């Protein structure tokens, strides 16, 4: 499990600036801090962890002073358009937290053990802002406490708060199609596999007994309700299609694999989703 | 500044007839200033949006979702626009690509 | 070590350059440019993070500030307003939380016109009546007319100056208190012992040191231009 | 105005103790220094105070914070007249020159030596003359002329080093057809000497 806090900010000039940031455990949101909003929102009943209310405000108020410390403070830096990005978070295992920051989409400062540091193939005009930066003692030792013992103590809280949400189990859900290969006289199949969870899956093309090599993963794509989708394509020559099937393995399913095989089933799906071909690529 | 790169994927299986949830999910781009639509026969569609994040590669990625109903005829498509870009990009939905 | 600060005193008229400077040597990367006005306290006007790095004060219009290199920090007023009158401070420091030090100040006048006056000095014989009673005496000093109160004054006993037995006026006093051009007074008192003052050989000396015009500055008036100057009145002691 | 310094101006009497209290609305509150000005000079730093419950000591200076209440207090122990300063309280809101530093408007302490024998008399000193209001005690105030053309100083402190003697005395002037009533705006002791000229 990898935990994730990420900020992003804006400053257009020097009186327009925006900072809206996310919190993802795992492949799931927990957090949500608008800049539109003074107050840090749950996007689960359990995002609180395991700290108590007032726990819960302090460590609020503490990323309050931040937010508008941040603003005000970058601005100052830039003395000596702008995007910065911050992720802050740590990995569970013993654990282990990182603090990187971005700068116009280019990772350049980390903070390690006692200070800011810059990172190999940094550009110099940092060391300025960063001797500044690293003066202040007060945050120096606030951010010690948050990467080395607030956030390890805090995640192993998430987990234990969030274990339902992390364990869910849901089917995937498998469909055919094929569109011409840019190749003449070739058809790329496509097996579409959408709405499961946990995030692992196994979706290969088959001829029964051998795995076809050609058969290409492609990227996880994400749905709304936090499920995944992803496709496995093969490139055939035309005629080839009869005898394939697609098989997808997931941990939702038993051992009751879902295969699909191109022919009646893949019929009557592919007479439902006819359409005049505009514009199709 | 990085291109936006822009995927359209039914939710479900798609049925002529029956309702169902268009995704547009938008990556790769930089900077985060973006403005998404989705369009039904080329016109304006109340469109969901997701907060907006990046990834490990520091490359911002947004999820926008409606509710349409497929059919044989209706064209549906995202339009994108972003400062690397004059013209905004439409990406119209293929449902056997 | 301390931190300079030049010129001390300063007269200027409306809408001319103004060059402040300023100077350490403890090789500090902060540095400051204030103004203090009467109850309301420090205002910043420009901050330096080091060389060719300035930021905004809280009060930067009207001013701006150069610093090329470490040592020094110069504020600029480009053209002077009569409302950029006050006591400008400089000041240093480490990026991190130690000390700030100061400098000693420069004191800018901006006026419309310079129709500035220099002191009349004058010594006032100790009272006999204070001699017969006391078996001291004490000479007093009067620094009249004189603007703006841009002076510091002294006593020279013997040609040598004195600091025992001298209090002056820790405040001028204004002879027009109504007036806001209104010209200073101040006072200053030298007290020694009866047999010391009554001994002739001795030589008492006032001496007023004033700020004023320099001689670059525009003046055509029937007075006599009231330059930078010491005036001074003296007293010989009293056998009888 | 975030620091608020209490009270305005203090007067006690030379070898006493003198409290100084600052409150502040700073946030977030890093630090607090306190600062001493002579007049005609510039500010001096006398101690900085960092932490939340915090201490520190600068040979007769001493000084508490608490965050908590936020609020500062500056003890000098055993005043001396050079005591006598603007005590300035000063809050920054960054443990860096990137912090907004808060400055009070400041306290007056003015710090009176004690007279041993009080010989309270009014001189007169050479058609030109002055008033000499001399040897009077510490606690007498010389109050300001409410005359156009009559001119009187504030009270000052002179001091004789190789007598161990000091002594308060302020002047007045005009340009009026006596020195006998020229000070009658102030409190003029029981016993003050008036030559007649
Ligand atoms: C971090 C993991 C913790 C996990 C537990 C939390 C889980 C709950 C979810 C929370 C969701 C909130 C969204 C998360 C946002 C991303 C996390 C980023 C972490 C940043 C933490 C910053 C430390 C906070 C300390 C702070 O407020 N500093 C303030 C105030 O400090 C002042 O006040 C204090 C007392 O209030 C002290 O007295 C201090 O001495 C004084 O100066 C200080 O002003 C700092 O400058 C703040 C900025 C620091 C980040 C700078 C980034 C460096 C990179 C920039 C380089 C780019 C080039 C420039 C052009
Ligand atoms: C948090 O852990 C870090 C290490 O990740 C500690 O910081 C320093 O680690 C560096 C190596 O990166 C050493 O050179 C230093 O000796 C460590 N600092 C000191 C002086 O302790 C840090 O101490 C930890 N902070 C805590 C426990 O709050
Ligand atoms: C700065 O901020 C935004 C740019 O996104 C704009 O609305 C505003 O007018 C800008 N101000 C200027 C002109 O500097
Ligand atoms: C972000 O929020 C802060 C405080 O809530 C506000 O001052 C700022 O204007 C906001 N930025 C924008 C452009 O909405």
């Amino acid at each position: 499990y990898t935990f994730r806090c990420l900020q992003m900010s804006s400053f257009a000039n020097r009186s327009w600036s925006r900072t809206d940031s996310v919190v993802w455990l795992g492949d799931l949101q927990t957090h949500r801090w608008s800049n539109d909003s003074a107050t840090i929102s749950f996007t689960k009943p359990w995002s609180q962890g395991k700290l108590s209310n007032q726990q819960w405000e302090k460590l609020q108020h503490m990323f309050q002073v931040y937010r508008v410390s941040f603003t005000r403070d970058i601005q100052e830096l830039v003395k000596m358009p702008i995007e910065i990005q911050l992720s802050a978070g740590c990995e569970m295992y013993a654990s282990e937290s990182f603090l990187h920051v971005a700068f116009q989409g280019k990772y350049v400062v980390r903070f390690w053990g006692t200070s800011w540091q810059t990172v190999p193939g940094a550009p110099s005009w940092l060391d300025l802002p960063i001797k500044v930066l690293n003066a202040d003692q007060g945050t120096s030792a606030t951010v010690q406490m948050l990467l080395n013992d607030t956030c390890p103590l805090f995640v192993r809280g998430l987990l234990e708060a969030g274990k339902s949400d992390l364990e869910k189990q849901e089917k995937p859900v498998a469909w055919l199609s094929s569109v011409p290969s840019s190749a003449h006289g070739h058809r790329q199949l496509v097996c579409h596999v959408s709405g499961f969870y946990p995030k692992p899956v196994w979706v290969m093309w088959m001829r029964g007994d051998q795995e076809q090599q050609g058969t290409h993963r492609g990227d996880f794509l994400p749905n709304a309700d936090e499920t995944w989708y992803l496709q496995a394509t093969l490139d055939v020559e035309a005629g080839e299609e009869a005898g394939l099937a697609c098989r997808v393995k997931h941990s939702s399913l038993g051992g009751q694999d879902i295969i699909l095989y191109w022919g009646l089933h893949h019929i009557l799906d592919a007479q439902k989703m006819v359409w005049n071909h505009r514009h199709h690529h | 500044q990085k291109t936006p790169q822009i995927q359209v994927y039914s939710r479900h299986p798609p049925e002529n007839g029956k309702p169902n949830i268009l995704n547009c999910y938008v990556t790769q781009f930089h900077p985060p200033h973006i403005e998404i639509q989705m369009l039904k026969n080329g016109k304006k569609i109340k469109v969901e949006m997701s907060d907006m994040s990046f990834s490990k590669d520091w490359s911002f990625y947004i999820l926008a979702h409606t509710e349409f109903t497929p059919t044989e005829t209706d064209t549906y498509a995202c339009r994108v626009k972003h400062a690397s870009m004059a013209e905004p990009k439409t990406v119209y939905w293929d449902r056997d690509m | 070590m301390k931190v300079t600060q030049m010129p001390r005193y300063l007269i200027k008229r409306m809408g001319e350059n103004v060059l402040l400077e300023c100077g350490q040597d403890m090789s500090h990367e902060t540095m400051y440019w204030y103004r203090q006005d009467p109850g309301l306290g420090l205002q910043l006007i420009y901050i330096s993070y080091d060389v060719d790095s300035n930021s905004e004060g809280d009060i930067p219009k009207g001013y701006r500030v150069s610093r090329k290199k470490r040592e020094h920090f110069s504020l600029i007023l480009d053209s002077a307003k009569t409302n950029q009158t006050s006591v400008y401070f400089c000041a240093s420091s480490s990026t991190g939380l130690d000390t700030q030090y100061f400098g000693p100040g420069t004191r800018l006048l901006v006026l419309e016109d310079l129709k500035v006056f220099p002191p009349e000095v004058a010594v006032f014989e100790p009272s006999e009546a204070e001699i017969s009673h006391t078996q001291k005496a004490t000479l007093v000093c009067l620094a009249t007319g004189f603007y703006p109160d841009h002076v510091e004054l002294s006593w020279w006993v013997n040609g040598k100056e004195v600091h025992s037995g001298v209090c002056t006026d820790p405040q001028p006093l204004k002879e027009q208190p109504a007036l806001n051009d209104s010209r200073y007074a101040l006072s200053s008192r030298l007290r020694v012992s009866a047999t010391f003052w009554q001994n002739p050989r001795n030589h008492f000396r006032c001496q007023v040191q004033f700020y004023g015009l320099s001689e670059n500055d525009e003046w055509t008036q029937d007075r006599a231009k009231p330059v930078t100057q010491i005036v001074s009145a003296e007293a010989w002691g009293r056998a009888d | 105005t975030q620091v608020e310094q209490s009270p305005q101006s203090l007067v006690v009497r030379q070898g006493e103790n003198s409290v100084l209290q600052c409150n502040y609305s700073v946030t977030p509150d890093n630090h607090l220094r306190w600062f001493k000005q002579d007049t005609g000079k510039g500010l001096v730093s006398l101690t900085v105070l960092v932490d939340q419950k915090d201490k520190t000591s600068n040979g007769r200076y001493s000084a508490t914070l608490d965050k908590d209440a936020k609020h500062s207090t500056l003890h000098i122990t055993a005043t001396l007249l050079d005591d006598t300063a603007t005590y300035i309280c000063v809050v920054g809101d960054r443990g860096s020159a990137l912090g907004r530093l808060h400055f009070g408007a400041g306290t007056q302490l003015i710090v009176i030596p004690d007279i041993q024998n009080p010989d309270p008399a009014v001189y007169q000193l050479r058609d030109k003359s002055v008033c000499l209001f001399t040897d009077f005690d510490s606690q007498t105030n010389v109050s300001q002329s409410k005359d156009s053309d009559v001119y009187i100083t504030d009270k000052c402190v002179l001091d004789m080093r190789s007598m161990d003697f000091k002594s308060n005395s302020a002047v007045a002037w005009s340009n009026k057809s006596a020195c006998a009533n020229a000070f009658n705006n102030s409190i003029i002791p029981e016993d003050t000497f008036f030559p007649s000229p």
